[PDB]
């Protein structure tokens, strides 16, 4: 029983809900494709677009093996402008502790309560951020652990869904404004969510 | 310097969005 995989499963399920909600509250896609649902006993917005949904799944299916090995330092949803310059970065800083502690109080109910606080802070974030310019798109970037083995080929999990090294153009954000969202420390996960935004 | 998908997310036309709103709730 590999609890690092248990943690990776919780993260990918959460990261899907989070990416969906980010695309909603940042209006990256039209509001019509989104449906109001409840996850972690908290209101969320899931897109019903089949190919957008498959794109997020393929991305996270690829990230998951790296999460299972604790080889991921950041998962970043980056929002591009019409000219492909980054406007905002939604940085999910992730690290499992050196030894995971699995309590039988309730592993699940309390990590989900902690993740629920992340969902609520995302919802209200469009009262602090400036409205993005029209025609924005998004991208997911994965920062791998300092010493990680051949991650470029471990992340190629989905057929015909390749990965690449990002450019400096994909990440360039000189002197941004920092918007902390939520920080959790559990006996299975330390996660930081904050937003960098173009000055 | 991080990793990214080489494939870009789909572009969803307003027509597709209306269809998604209309037929996939």
């Amino acid at each position: 029983l590999n609890f690092g995989q248990v943690v990776a499963d919780v993260l990918c399920e959460f990261l899907e809900v989070a990416v969906h909600l980010i695309l909603y509250v940042r209006e990256v896609y039209p509001v019509g494709i989104f449906q109001k649902r409840k996850k972690y006993n908290v209101p969320v917005q899931m897109s019903c677009h089949p190919e957008l949904n498959q794109y997020i799944q393929d991305t996270l299916h690829c990230v998951k093996p790296l999460l299972e090995k604790n080889d991921v330092e950041k998962v970043v949803v980056v929002i591009l402008d019409k000219e492909h310059r980054p406007v905002e970065k939604f940085v999910f800083e992730i690290t499992q502790p050196p030894l995971l502690s699995i309590s039988s109080d309730s592993l699940l109910s309390h990590v989900e309560q902690l993740l629920a606080a992340f969902i609520l802070k995302i919802s209200v974030c469009d009262d602090v951020l400036d409205h993005n310019p029209p025609g924005c798109t998004f991208t997911v970037l994965v920062h791998t652990r300092e010493a990680a083995t051949r991650n470029m080929e471990k992340i190629q999990v989905i057929k015909d869904f390749p990965w690449i090294l990002a450019d400096e153009q994909d990440v360039h954000m000189h002197d941004p404004r920092l918007i902390p969202l939520k920080t959790m420390t559990s006996d299975i996960l330390k996660m930081q969510l904050y937003v960098e935004e173009r000055a | 310097l991080p990793l990214r998908p080489k494939r870009s997310p789909p572009v969803i036309s307003e027509e597709a969005a209306e269809d998604v709103k209309q037929y996939l709730t």
